[PDB]
């Protein structure tokens, strides 16, 4: 059953998984978008998450940090 | 008193499993990176396999960064990069570690034949491996639901069972699983339960395994090892200098293979930590865990899974297991050998001018060897300002240094050694004599001991350095101090070839010669008569001689007389010292006689006179052989005149039988035997023709017409004296040579008719060639077999050493002359010589004790026994010795190069093994393999069977493949019934009584049987007599002693029958056991004392058991021994030879016996 | 090699086993003398120093 | 592995060049005695100044 | 060939010719046995400790040899010392007990 | 030169303890603590010691005794020096 030689117990273990249909990729990716956006929105609903960002920008213009360490930019 | 903390001189050693915290204790840092060195500046990349911070400074007393360069700052840890500046040597010492992500099995405990993790858990190997590879789930602490604790499940099964029971059930997989199993395991509870289960059920199958396993478990508990440690949480890294990156020429680098492995391990480890921090899917992190397992395994012991290969090179990489094991079978660098300073070697030459106590040592060699002494002696006398100047001087080879060298050489011995060292005489100490030349000069009489020809063999010299080494070499290894083979009391200093031809030619007599019949005052004017050319060397003459007999009390009596002797014998007599009678030199002086002269001289006058005697014998033998003008011509080899006629008649017989085969009166095979027989008879006739003609044909006239005596022909004198040549080889020279045999072994019926004096033609030579090649092959093979055999022998003996003085047991074996089938294949006197008497012995009449209880029987005692008719003496032996863990000197015997009783502390096991081994090259079921079979106690192919018990026997049942034999003891119960296959022809009488150990069939018998049904003395007697049959059939002299000590080592272990202290069936030391039952017979339990049964273990088997594990790791399979010892937490106390040899301290024998003893008593005491 | 006058006879044990005892006439005539030709090398390398 | 197929392997022939030879070590030991005696020669203050 | 004190192997400190100044003779198992039959312990010890394998022993020796004092202060052979690490490099703990 | 040691072996039985005792005495000579008990022939301390064994004027008994005496011989000197260490109290 197992010849050992871990290349095999891998090759056989992954070979069970079925290849995705072209649509399945988009189903899964959509699911990804769903999950993430859920955590993002959950972050937006936290008051301290706002106030903290504000304080951090009060620190940015005070030269205690840089614009690159807070935002990667906005939309734009 | 405060005992101590830091460095002492340690005793014993301990081995066990390693805790993660322990591995951390060793570790001075965690190597976090696969990087080695920076690639331009070659400095170590910090925290990497090669590191300054963790391990040590690159150069002596210098910080890596370069800040603190001074030899002052030492305990300082640098602020920049912490490195304590200390010698670079500490990079050869400090260990390290790696914290693995997932747990890992230690491949030694997984794959060792009795898999440790496996049988500790009572879990099969393949299952465990199936678990480690994530190929299935295994339960841990199943609680009460549906499931066994050790039970294995599949994916779907685990899912279903989990759905049924969420909690109160547990299952894992992978390494973490097995580790959790081992950790959860409670050994004590298992102990209780197993004791109970052992008690309840009666089946052999059940309680055998039950008891074995419980013993295993409790041993593991007592060890101090906790099972978890078989799974590695932390992996130690070996010090960098033990796996160096050191640079080479051309700027190229070279590094150990452990770096590739360690690198791989670190890589996959870090990548696994990364894959954990990246939240990878299971299928990935699992592959990574497996790969890490493989990497670690490959690092520790490579080859038990995949045998990984090194970068760009096909050849598999050497792992730590391979580092320990070494190669050339089992060799640990104290075994195969070790290079040694103060040594040398070169081609060897003769040097007859030498006294037997010295040897020629080449000048330059002496200079280079003694160079440090010379340096010190040069500036001690003040010839050189400083040591530097001394070097400059000896390098310049200034005139004054040679004298200083003559100073440091004088009383300073040197050790000389040859290539095939077998017996202890392979190394001998000599007094150096400065010689101009590049060749080593070695005393002729020693050539026999070294088996050293002059055909270009080389000898190696070693300079004894310390004072103790000089005095050891002089009082032990010294040439003059060994005159006698340790195997048998006979002299090894016996004159070899030229010398014996000299003494033989000297004392011999022809019929008529110059000075025949005249008379002389003494040896002086005899020699004067000879040197002046007036009288011939050999002539029958009466001369007055003065001999001596010490036969008074310690005192030399004088007696004079007119002896009938020759001129040569008279001359030679001048040499013979003191108390020897003239009788010894008045014979023809053959090799045997010339040897017995020496022997008697030694057993009478003592050592020194014998030494100088042998010396003079050599000198005179050489001188007179030289004067003799002995030579060899083509006409010295005389062919029988009747040869051709014998050839013709014997050739007529073959045509007779050929005619009969043509006419069909006789069958082909019968014909074959007939012709072969007639040709063999022919060869016998020609041989016994040429022997008569060669031997007696001198026909010479004294005052009459004719008289005939033994020939003065050169080749005859050479063959007869024993100098060189033999009846067989001489037969090959003159008479025809033999009948050859095809490789098949079917002997050719057309023998070689021609000899070497005549020509051999094409076919004859071609046929001789096979005999030659097979000869060289077989001999060169028997060398190897000899070596292997000796090896097994010292392995089985070794640590056996004379320890106590006298155990004082009356016990011993009955010594009779061997008396085989004819008259006396060996006398009583040889068998009992130098052996101590077990009890007093009797004249035919009694209350007269000739020999009083225990007394060394020397030549005089043995002769006193010989005067009387005594046929029987009981003698103490090494096998019967009451002393435990060694032999008492009183039991052993006297034998040594010295005639005195064996010293206290000499290591006898080794010299016994050697003594048995050295002649092994000279041995031809029978043979050397027969010897091996004997010492291995192998049950033969077609063995006999001995009656289990005395009393009338008869046959029972039928033909099932065994027709059963029913024995009927007189008083006792019958039920003993053995199943004897009936297809083997029997012996035992259906109507007669048979004693236990009688012949119930024919063929050889396994010594196990002889030991059980006959007993210890009987079995030791069988072994010694059979092996001695093998050796003595070849003309090999070996005292029964050595064989008896080997035998003692063979029977060292025995199995218990009764009980009251330890387990029932255990094989164990009879030393331990007997010392326990001797202790149990009183005090303790009043008597609970157990009964054992003596066991027979083969030499290769008995060698397996050794207390010391360091010793076992030498000659056995290292990998297994280390594991098997580590699980038990076995503590090696040394106490033996091999172990102390490995660890590098004084041998607990010989000179060191005073040390180890004084320390042994300090141990286990106040 | 070279042929030479040889005598078979024990001479003062100096021929003891296979050993050979040779006259000064031979070493003087320089006949058994041999010429050896050795090749020695010196390598100029590059070190970081 | 290098020739003979024997246990001779490349790493066996790598010699430690970082070790100091005993022939020199003896001279390092002797130089101390020599300079010590010679430093016993000068005035106690000159000796102290030179040792300093 | 002859050697007094030559170069030494790096991996395990043992006599090795680097100059074509020869490494010493190899003292093997059989030679050791031959030393064992004789009662010579010190010859053996110096053979496998100070004359060869001991990195401390050899120099402490040489100095005594030139000083006119014949002795040895043996220490522990470097082979066994390395082997200890090689064993400890695995999951095995090997220690030296007592005093 | 001592060609054979047999006589010394006669003087002390063991022949190993002979090597030991002779070594000890030999060092008593080599390191310069003491001087020979018998004329030196140019024989090194190695052989001088053995000659001393043969004459029966040197063995384990004698050596142990002498050393035991020398201990007190040093105790005699250092008596006043070490008793001055009463500052220990
Ligand atoms: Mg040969
Ligand atoms: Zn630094
Ligand atoms: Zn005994």
């Amino acid at each position: 059953g197992r010849t050992t030689d871990p290349v095999r117990m891998y090759m056989r273990e992954m070979g069970t998984v079925e290849l995705l249909t072209r649509e399945g990729e988009i189903d899964i990716a959509k699911r990804i978008e769903d999950g993430i956006n859920q955590v993002q929105c959950s972050v937006a609903e936290y008051p301290e998450a706002i106030t903290y960002l504000l304080e951090q920008y009060d620190r940015v213009e005070a030269e205690e940090a840089r614009l690159s360490d807070l935002i990667t930019g906005f939309v734009d | 008193l405060k005992a101590q903390t830091k460095t002492e001189e340690f005793d014993a050693i301990k081995i066990a499993l390693a805790s993660p915290d322990m591995i951390r204790s060793w570790s001075f840092g965690e190597v976090k990176k696969p990087e080695t060195i920076n690639y331009r500046t070659f400095k170590p990349e910090r925290d990497g396999l090669f590191c300054a911070r963790i391990f040590g400074p690159v150069k002596d007393y210098e910080c890596l960064c370069g800040k603190y360069k001074r030899l002052k700052h030492r305990g300082v840890i640098c602020e920049k990069c912490g490195v304590e500046v200390t010698q670079t040597k500490v990079r050869r010492e400090r260990m390290g570690h790696i914290e693995l992500a997932s747990p890992t099995a230690h491949i030694w405990f997984l794959k060792s034949l009795p898999s440790r993790i496996g049988l500790l858990l009572d879990m099969p190997l393949r299952d465990i491996e199936r678990v480690l590879y994530f190929e299935s789930y295994v339960v841990i602490e199943g609680g009460m639901t549906n499931l066994e604790r050790q039970q294995i499940l599949t994916e779907e099964q685990y899912l279903d069972a989990l759905e049924e029971f969420g909690d109160e059930f547990d299952a894992k997989m992978g390494a973490e699983a097995i580790q959790a199993l081992l950790k959860s395991m409670d050994l004590e509870q298992e102990c209780e339960q197993l004791r109970e289960e052992l008690n309840e059920t009666n089946s052999e199958t059940k309680r055998k395994k039950l008891t074995k396993r419980i013993k295993l478990l409790e041993a593991f508990v007592q060890s101090g090892n906790k099972p978890e440690w078989m799974i590695l949480t932390v992996l130690p890294v070996l010090p960098p200098d033990l796996r160096p990156l050191v640079p080479l020429d051309g700027g190229r680098f070279a590094t150990s293979d452990l770096n590739d492995l360690y690198r791989r391990v670190i890589n996959r480890n870090n990548r696994l930590k990364r894959l954990l921090d990246l939240a990878a899917p299971d299928i990935i992190v699992r592959n990574e865990k497996r790969m890490l397992q493989e990497a670690v395994d490959a690092l520790l012991d490579n080859g038990r899974r995949g045998r990984a290969i090194t970068g760009s090179n096909k050849r598999p990489l050497k792992s730590l297991a391979d580092m320990i094991k070494g190669k050339q079978g089992r060799f640990r660098q104290n075994l195969l050998g070790k290079r040694v300073d103060y040594s040398g070697r070169s081609v060897i030459t003769v040097g007859p001018y030498l006294r037997l106590h010295q040897c020629g040592l080449p000048k330059k060699m002496a200079l280079e060897l003694f160079k440090p002494f010379i340096y010190g002696k040069l500036e001690l006398r003040g010839l050189a300002t400083t040591i530097k100047a001394a070097k400059k001087m000896v390098e310049r080879e200034e005139a004054v240094v040679w004298d200083i060298l003559d100073e440091v050489i004088r009383e300073h011995p040197v050790l000389l050694n040859r290539a095939p060292t077998l017996h202890r005489l392979g190394i001998q100490a000599f007094e150096p004599v400065l010689i101009e030349g590049k060749a080593i000069q070695l005393h002729p009489l020693v050539c026999a001991a070294y088996n050293a020809d002059f055909d270009g063999d080389q000898m190696a010299v070693h300079v004894p350095l310390t004072l103790e080494a000089q005095l050891e070499a002089r009082a032990l290894m010294m040439s003059t101090n060994n005159i006698l083979s340790p195997a048998n009391g006979e002299p090894i200093i016996v004159p070899s070839q030229d010398v014996v031809l000299g003494l033989y030619y000297m004392t011999r007599d022809c019929v008529n010669a110059k000075g025949e019949g005249m008379v002389l005052t003494g040896p002086k004017e005899a020699e004067r008569l000879y040197r002046s050319g007036l009288a011939s060397l050999h002539a029958r003459v009466k001369v007055r001689i003065t001999e001596y007999e010490k036969d008074a009390n310690g005192e030399l009596v004088a007696k004079t007389s007119l002896k009938d002797t020759t001129v040569g014998r008279a001359i030679l007599w001048m040499i013979v010292p003191k108390g020897l009678p003239y009788s010894i030199v008045n014979q023809a002086l053959g090799k045997k006689a010339i040897s017995k002269m020496l022997n008697t001289c030694y057993r009478i006058l003592g050592l020194k006179p014998t030494v100088i005697f042998a010396d003079q014998i050599m000198y005179t033998g050489f001188a007179y052989a030289a004067r003799s003008g002995a030579s060899v011509g083509i006409d010295d080899m005389v062919i029988p005149e009747k040869k051709h006629e014998i050839i013709s008649e014997a050739e007529a017989e073959v045509a007779e039988i050929q005619e009969q085969f043509q006419s069909g009166l006789v069958t082909a095979g019968e014909r074959y035997n007939k012709v072969i027989d007639i040709w063999a008879a022919a060869n016998d006739r020609v041989s016994k023709a040429m022997m008569d003609n060669l031997q007696t044909e001198t026909v010479i006239n004294r005052d009459g017409q004719e008289e005939k005596q033994v020939s003065f022909n050169s080749i005859y004198m050479m063959a007869d004296s024993g100098a060189r040549g033999s009846a067989a080889q001489i037969r090959q020279l003159a008479g025809m040579r033999g009948l050859m045999a095809k490789p098949d072994g079917s002997i050719i019926e057309t023998p070689i008719t021609a000899n070497f004096r005549e020509g051999l033609n094409v076919l004859q030579y071609f046929i001789s060639t096979h005999g030659a090649r097979k000869g060289l092959a077989d001999t060169a093979l028997k060398t190897a077999n000899s070596g292997y055999l000796t090896r097994r022998l010292v392995d089985v003996a070794q640590d056996l050493v004379v320890t106590e003085d006298d155990c004082g047991t009356h016990e011993g074996i009955m010594m009779t002359p061997v008396i085989e089938g004819g008259d006396v294949k060996e006398p009583l006197r040889d068998r009992v010589l130098g052996r101590v008497t077990a009890e007093d012995v009797l004249k035919p009449g009694t209350a007269d004790i000739l020999v009083p209880r225990n007394t060394l029987l020397h030549e005089q005692w043995c002769d006193l026994l010989e005067e009387n008719s005594v046929d029987a003496v009981k003698v103490r032996s090494v096998v019967s010795c009451d002393t435990d863990f060694g032999v008492c000197a009183h039991c052993y015997g006297r034998d040594l190069a010295r005639g005195h009783i064996i010293n206290k502390g000499e290591a006898i096991g080794v010299i016994a093994a050697q003594s048995i081994g050295e002649p092994g090259t000279q041995l031809t079921t029978g043979g050397l393999p027969r010897v091996a079979d004997l010492f291995e106690a192998r049950r033969p192919k077609e063995p006999a069977i001995l009656a289990e018990i005395s009393g009338i026997v008869s046959f029972g049942k039928e033909t099932k493949g065994k027709r059963r034999l029913v024995i009927t003891p007189v008083d006792g119960s019958d039920p003993y019934e053995e199943m004897i296959p009936k297809w083997r022809q029997l012996n035992v009488f259906e109507g007669e009584r048979v004693e236990r150990g009688d012949v119930i069939s024919d063929g050889p018998e396994a010594p196990h049987d002889i030991l059980r049904l006959r007993g210890v003395h009987a079995v030791t007697r069988y072994i010694v007599n059979e092996v001695q049959d093998v050796y003595r059939l070849q003309g090999v002299k070996i005292n029964d002693k050595h064989i008896e000590v080997i035998v003692r080592q063979m029977l060292r272990k025995a199995t218990i029958v009764n009980a009251g202290s330890s387990d029932f069936l255990e094989g164990e030391q009879v030393e331990y056991s007997r010392v326990k039952i001797a202790n149990r017979e009183l005090e303790a339990n009043g008597k609970v004392g157990a009964t054992y049964s003596r066991d027979l273990l083969g030499i290769t088997k008995a060698s397996l058991a050794t207390e010391s594990f360091i010793s076992a790791a030498s000659f056995q399979e290292t990998t297994r021994v280390l594991t098997e010892a580590a699980v038990a937490g076995k503590r090696d106390e040394l106490r033996g030879l091999k172990e102390n040899v490995i660890v590098g301290r004084l041998i607990p024998a010989g000179t060191g016996y005073a040390y180890h003893q004084d320390r042994m008593r300090r141990r286990a005491a106040g | 090699g070279q042929n030479m006058r040889v005598a078979f006879m024990p001479w003062n044990g100096y021929n003891f086993e296979d050993s050979i005892l040779v006259s000064e006439r031979v070493v003087q005539e320089d006949r058994f003398t041999t010429i050896h030709i050795q090749e020695l090398a010196c390598v100029s390398r590059d070190t970081k120093l | 592995p290098i020739g003979d197929d024997e246990d001779s392997h490349l790493g066996d022939f790598i010699e430690d060049t970082t070790l100091e030879l005993p022939l020199d070590s003896a001279t390092t030991e002797s130089l101390r005695a020599a300079t010590h005696d010679v430093l016993a020669g000068l005035t106690a203050r000159e000796a102290k100044v030179l040792r300093m | 060939h002859a050697r007094s004190t030559g170069s030494y192997s790096l991996v395990t400190q043992q006599p090795l010719g680097g100059k074509a100044q020869f490494g010493g003779q190899r003292f093997g198992e059989m030679e050791v046995w031959a030393l064992e039959a004789y009662g010579a312990a010190y010859t053996l010890q110096e053979m496998l400790t100070v004359k060869s394998d001991d990195v401390n022993g050899r120099t402490k020796m040489y100095k005594n040899i030139v000083d006119g004092n014949h002795q040895m202060e043996p220490g522990m052979p470097e082979s066994f010392n390395v082997l200890l690490k090689e064993i400890r490099s695995l999951g095995i703990n090997i220690e030296l007990e007592d005093e | 030169a001592r060609v054979t040691v047999q006589d010394a072996v006669e003087k002390i039985g063991n022949r190993f303890d002979l090597v030991l005792v002779a070594a000890r005495r030999a060092r008593q000579m080599q390191v310069g603590g003491k001087d020979p008990l018998v004329p030196e022939e140019n024989d090194k301390t190695t052989v001088i010691a053995l000659r001393e064994i043969e004459e029966g004027l040197i063995n384990n008994q004698i050596l142990d005794v002498r050393e035991r005496q020398e201990q007190q011989e040093q105790e005699a000197a250092e008596l006043q020096a070490v008793t001055a260490i009463a500052e220990g109290r």
